[PDB]
């Protein structure tokens, strides 16, 4: 298939970039630091709200350093206009593109979460294997999925810029929104209306905001204390299960998987 | 044949960039594409490529349609300006188009062979020089025994004993029977390796032909440089009579200016008697034609030596 | 030292009542019997400077409205304005004026004395070392100090081993301590105002009292300090802008930044309703002095609210119900008058502030603000500090402004 | 004279990068210092330049030092690959460098008219061509009274108008006493200019003089293009047992390389025996006489087709 | 003189960046938004902006100057200008002065709107003390990204590309900004028998951005020590960068 010999480029070239294994190696030795720092005061719900936030600032930048030079990056470097010419469709080299990039956000969180279980297992003494198994069975196949969001999210800023000195202005302003903007805008939405602006519609902006929805899928059997939560604690007051918040993940990649391929057709 | 591209108006947004050509092409012709850089040459190279879709108008390209994946295996295209993949290697990006065109993966590395990178095979490509991406980027076209090659200026930024063996290396092409299109904008250098040309300026075409098919249509002086002659004498004035205009050279020689519909027939006239002895003829070359079909329509010269 | 019927007292009411004409008096006087005389305002008996002036020895002594001025200065031979033998139960001292540099009201072991409506102003140039006490109350069962008014003497209304004993609406201004507590089990105070004083409230290993409606303004580097009080019950105190500076002497206390409330050794006592306003410390809680209920509180304007220089957890909200802080970023979504998320009033680089006092030149660098913020995302690395789950969004004490 | 190096020998390591070189520009002269990427030529052209100094001899630009900054200010200079400020003007691009070379303002406008860029200034240096930023780094060359020229590669990505008119432009200029020097890759096109080349290999400098005295010196053939023969093979047959490589270049057209003393005595071959539609005879280009001086020095020629 | 005709330049050059531009109204607005919450919610509010403008002038002057020397080698123009009547001191030194008055202006255009924010928003602020505690405040803005702008000059002539300058750009960034007071904490926090204490008010006077924070909390040394100090960070980096950009 063409999807795969084109997946296995860009899985040859992901890997050769340094600045990705700078910040995947930060990924591995910040998530065995908070695990360690972690083991020596126990506790269990700060553990786990702390490594989804360590995964909030980091599995969106490995995901946005990849891909916002897939298309702009093949456009101006002159082999995108090549690469048509070949016995493929516009439809292919961005799903290719996707599975390429996607088998490493798939390993740069194995690594990060797996040498985390080794930090745990390995440090705390008589921890429950079965609840630490599935507790980072849960953190890694959700990792990757808000990597594909923002992975997904960099195809459509790709597309649609025509420079590659443009596209980084705002793979960087993505990253600045959805991180830790969004998170303060819906802050001081709540400070300055004192909690009276909406008592039934604010638990649903949460889910315009894929790191919001993240935290709230790991943080869903832990909850513990509300100061750990912050602004994710108008979480408990959303009706929807869980079993959407899954759902509305997925949605979050293939809405913007279509759109980005949308753009990409009319390129 | 190769490309009969057949009645083609291609518009877009209502302007007419290309406008009504009939341009057909053999079976191992090498037709060099010498428009402007702008809507003449690099609009009709995307049409034959079937990345662009002809508005109003059949473009069958080897007796089929211009986008079918049997026949993108059987083509080979080269960019103007290309910078492949910096972080991979010369192998790997060379492999990496291997499984995309479905060539076999032992011709990889004849190519790295036969163009002359095997010495620099297994580098980074930001190592490259611009020279050596050019020979990568040939590399990749002649991937799988194309049939149709389609080069744009090739020839940059090489030196000039490889530019020189290219040319040898399309002939090898064009002796095996595949079709190229050479799109340069070097044309002093490229008109010794042509076979046609197809001079299209402000969207219409507007002529085609062979080097000599131009030249007999496009009425040009020539410079017929004759050292070596008789007694400097009424065979120098003899043209004269005949309507031209013998420079008579000091040194026992003549420059004759023709027509060059009298073309043949001045040279029978004296290599039909006894005193050529090492003439020397000169023709208008390639520029100095497509400096004249824009005086058909078009532009007109600059004053003063400027642009 | 001659005595009090050896003045010229016009009898009005024959119940061994007499009443002291306006005109000067001299030298110390003594009371050896129950006479409840009175007196008129311009009846200056002015000692001479020797001695305590108005001795009394006989209970039920009703002294009513004399004016009294420059008693004796000795404090080791206790020269008072009216010093008080335990013999000399239930006296009353209504409505008086006091000037000298002494003790104002000396009193020890009696029982049941009613010191009421005085004006004792102390001194103006001894230096706060050697004034002498304005109530000074030594082992005393059943008092009633009530709506004095002392002024600049030395540590205000000092009170040693007294067991019931109420200290109602007294006014105390410009004195080194404003009331001072010496094992004073089973106590009570209520509505005192205590202004520019080097400590506000001393409350020193006395258990089990009611310290309830008092006012401290803008008194110096210690609003209440409490040391080692048990089941006690602080309700209602308005301690506003504690300033810096130092008492002078450093004896018992050391100088301070200015603390509004300062626990030292209390291990249990209801702090509730209570408001710290504009002081540089809101309250400052030792280590040794834990689990006590703190609940509904105001913290308002002050610099750094609580100082709690420990690892362990500390919850501040008895029944669900917190206190009020200025600094609550917080909403209320469920309209009830909590806020919706918990309060730490201390960081981790808060900490290190009082542990390390050089960190202060790197107090404003942005590593520090990007550690601030780290804690805010990363919840490993807080220390578990003196968090209240569910902190009040309105103000709590409305009344006590007025 | 313009350039005298007198036996300079640049070196980086202990590797003499240049050796022994002795160039004489003359002050009218346009000269073309031809040679491969590697530290042949780029060296050299540093040299004339104040960017590096003789590490064994000197050069003398225009009897002086070659960094004064009288010197300075009447020598243009073009590199290859220059791509400007991108968020600049094109008019305050070139108003910028009339400031540091001192030229007065007055000739920037008519500097932009004479390169053919007035209807593209006052718009972003990011919105160029690559044509049409080789255009304003030749406007920036001619700033003040330019004694010297240094043009290398001036002709990339240019219009063949534009490249046409630009060698009209310099033929003005070596007739106003300023004498110029190319260094370019593709060769014809710049041997129509050259008035004495310089080629060089990569170690020494090979052969210099006039395209006259190349040709005298390299007795290198001739190349005799028949147009329009009846058959092909029935003559291809006869040329190469008579002594002549001969090859086939469509369906009817060869070539044929002669001796010279064979030349005269087989042109009459194709007038007489047979009728070719066109004759073409063309001399020993430069970039034929570049081949032979790289076999002289370098190199053996590679196989058949391989680069 | 030719140090003023490449500085129109980089005048014009850089006040066409899009990204200076985007940071320098991000700089305004944080600048009010600072002093819109520490008057409505003098010295507690030019701390804050002394943390503002510590974060934001280091990043403001490397995205001017990172690519400067390098950013033109590779665009071939750096070949060019040494051809003309320049030396290699005049490219340099007339770069420093053109990035030197934007970022220069950057500080009038983000104080500027942050002092016309509380001038009108206090209503009797009293003026004669806001000058020269904003004057010491703009004067010293300036000058620490005139030391980033030097260490830009520095880190632009050693490397060869301009993907390695914002490599490197970034890694001066974090190491002048929040390592190296991150890296004091830890020399405190976790050794103090080791650590004499007394010799801490001389290691921060290896690090500009410490100098900045101590002449606006105006401290064991004098104010004239610390000013000569920060010239002392701009005049031995830019002689660095004269002596890098001379091995070229
Ligand atoms: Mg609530």
């Amino acid at each position: 298939n063409q999807v795969w010999n084109i997946a296995r480029k860009e899985l040859s070239d992901g890997l050769r970039n340094r600045w990705l294994l700078a910040i995947s190696l930060l990924f591995a030795v910040l998530a065995v630091g908070i695990a360690w720092l972690g083991a020596a005061a126990s506790s269990i719900p700060a553990t786990i709200a702390s490594l989804a936030s360590l995964a909030t600032f980091l599995m969106p930048l490995i995901a946005l350093l990849l891909a916002y030079d897939a298309i702009v990056g093949e456009d101006e470097g002159g082999t995108l206009m090549l690469l048509l010419t070949y016995p493929l469709g516009r439809g292919q080299i961005l799903l290719g593109k996707f599975v390429g990039h996607g088998l490493i956000l798939a390993l740069a969180v194995l690594i990060g979460f797996g040498c985390a279980a080794l930090a745990i297992a390995l440090l705390v003494e008589g921890v429950e294997l079965g609840m630490l198994f599935w507790a980072f069975g849960r953190f890694m196949i959700s990792s990757t999925l808000l990597g594909w969001v923002f992975l997904a999210f960099a195809y459509v800023l790709s597309g649609k810029v025509n420079e590659k000195s443009s596209a980084a202005g705002l793979a960087l302003g993505v990253w600045f929104l959805f991180v830790l903007v969004f998170d303060l805008v819906l802050l001081a939405l709540l400070v300055l209306s004192e909690g009276k602006f909406n008592p039934e519609l604010l638990p649903w902006l949460l889910l315009l905001n894929p790191t919001d929805i993240y935290r709230l899928i790991n943080l869903s059997g832990f909850e513990g204390s509300g100061s750990a939560m912050g602004v994710l604690s108008l979480g408990a007051d959303l009706p929807v299960p869980a079993a959407v918040l899954w759902l509305c993940l997925l949605a979050w990649i293939g809405v913007s998987l279509l759109l980005a391929y949308a753009i990409f057709r009319r390129r | 044949n190769a490309v009969e591209i057949q009645g083609v108006s291609q518009r877009y947004g209502s302007m007419t960039v290309l406008h009504d050509l009939n341009l057909n092409l053999g079976e191992g012709e090498v037709l060099g594409l010498f428009g402007h850089n702008g809507a003449g040459k690099t609009t009709s190279m995307k049409l034959i490529l079937g990345l662009l879709s002809p508005s109003e108008g059949q473009v069958k390209v080897l007796g089929r349609a211009p986008n079918d994946p049997q026949v993108r295996r059987q083509l080979g295209y080269l960019p103007e300006n290309v910078t492949f993949y910096p972080q991979l290697s010369g192998r790997e990006t060379l492999r990496h188009f291997a499984r995309l065109k479905g060539a076999a993966l032992t011709q990889v590395d004849e190519l790295l062979e036969q163009v002359g990178l095997a010495h620099a095979a297994d580098r980074r490509v930001k190592t490259y020089s611009k020279g050596m991406r050019q020979r990568l980027g040939l590399a990749q076209a002649l991937l799988g025994e194309p049939r149709l090659l389609l080069l744009d200026e090739p020839t940059v930024g090489l030196d000039p004993i490889a530019t020189q063996d290219l040319y040898l290396l399309i002939d090898r092409l064009r002796q095996r029977g595949t079709s190229i299109i050479l799109c340069s904008h070097v044309l002093p250098g490229v008109e010794a390796h042509i076979n046609r040309a197809a001079i299209l300026a402000k969207g219409c075409l507007q002529a085609v032909g062979s080097l000599s098919q131009l030249r007999a249509e496009a009425g040009l002086p020539v410079r017929i440089r004759a050292s070596g002659i008789s007694e400097r004498d009424s065979w120098l004035q003899r043209w004269t009579d005949a309507g031209h205009s013998a420079r008579g050279l000091s040194e026992s020689s003549i420059e004759v200016v023709a027509v060059n519909g009298h073309k043949l027939v001045l040279l029978r006239q004296l290599l039909g008697e006894g005193e050529p002895e090492d003439i020397e003829i000169h023709q208008p070359s390639l520029e100095d034609l497509y400096r004249y079909y824009m005086e058909r329509a078009g532009d007109v010269r600059a004053q003063e030596g400027r642009l | 030292a001659p005595q009090s019927i050896t003045t010229l007292p016009l009898q009005p009411d024959g119940e061994n009542r007499w009443r002291l004409p306006a005109g000067e008096y001299q030298g110390q006087f003594t009371i050896e019997q129950p006479m409840q005389l009175r007196c008129e305002p311009g009846a200056v008996i002015q000692s001479q400077g020797q001695g305590s002036s108005l001795l009394i020895s006989a209970p039920d002594v009703l002294v009513e409205g004399c004016t009294l001025y420059e008693w004796g200065s000795d404090l080791t031979a206790m020269d008072s304005a009216v010093f008080i033998l335990p013999a000399a139960e239930r006296a009353q001292i209504s409505n008086n004026r006091m000037r000298g540099p002494g003790f104002g009201v000396f009193v020890d072991g009696t029982r049941d004395v009613q010191v009421i409506g005085n004006e004792i102003d102390g001194d103006a140039g001894v230096r706060s070392q050697d004034r002498g006490n304005g109530i000074h109350l030594f082992a005393v069962s059943g008092a009633r100090v009530l709506h004095n008014h002392v002024r600049n003497a030395r540590d205000g209304i000092y009170i040693d081993t007294s067991n019931g004993n109420h200290l109602e609406g007294n006014v105390i201004e410009d004195v080194r301590y404003g009331v001072h507590y010496m094992f004073a089990n089973e106590n009570s105070l209520i509505d005192n105002v205590t202004r520019r004083t080097r400590t506000g409230y001393a409350l020193m290993q006395s258990r089990k009292l009611t310290v309830t409606g008092n006012r401290s303004e803008q008194d110096q580097n210690y609003g209440i300090l409490m040391n080692y009080i048990t089941y006690s019950t602080i309700t209602g105190n308005f301690v506003s802008d504690v300033q810096r500076g130092d008492t002078g002497g450093d004896s018992m206390i050391s100088g301070g930044e200015g603390k509004a409330l300062f626990i030292y050794n209390s291990l249990f006592n209801t702090i509730e309703n209570n408001h710290f306003e504009k002081s540089s410390l809101g309250i400052h809680l030792t280590a040794g002095s834990e689990d006590n209920r703190i609940s509904g509180n105001a913290f308002v304007g002050n610099q750094q609210q609580v100082k709690y220089v420990a690892s362990r957890t500390q919850e501040w909200s008895v029944d669900g119900r917190g206190n009020y802080w200025s600094d609550y970023l917080g909403w209320d979504r469920n309209n009830d008058g909590l806020g919706d998320i918990a309060y730490e009033p201390n960081d981790n680089v808060d900490r290190l502030l009082w542990l390390y006092p050089q960190v202060r030149l790197l107090m404003n660098s942005p590593s520090i603000e990007v550690l601030r913020w780290v804690q805010r995302a990363f919840p490993v690395i807080k220390s578990p500090g003196v968090q209240d789950s569910h902190p009040l969004m309105k103000l709590p004490t409305e009344k006590l402004l007025t």
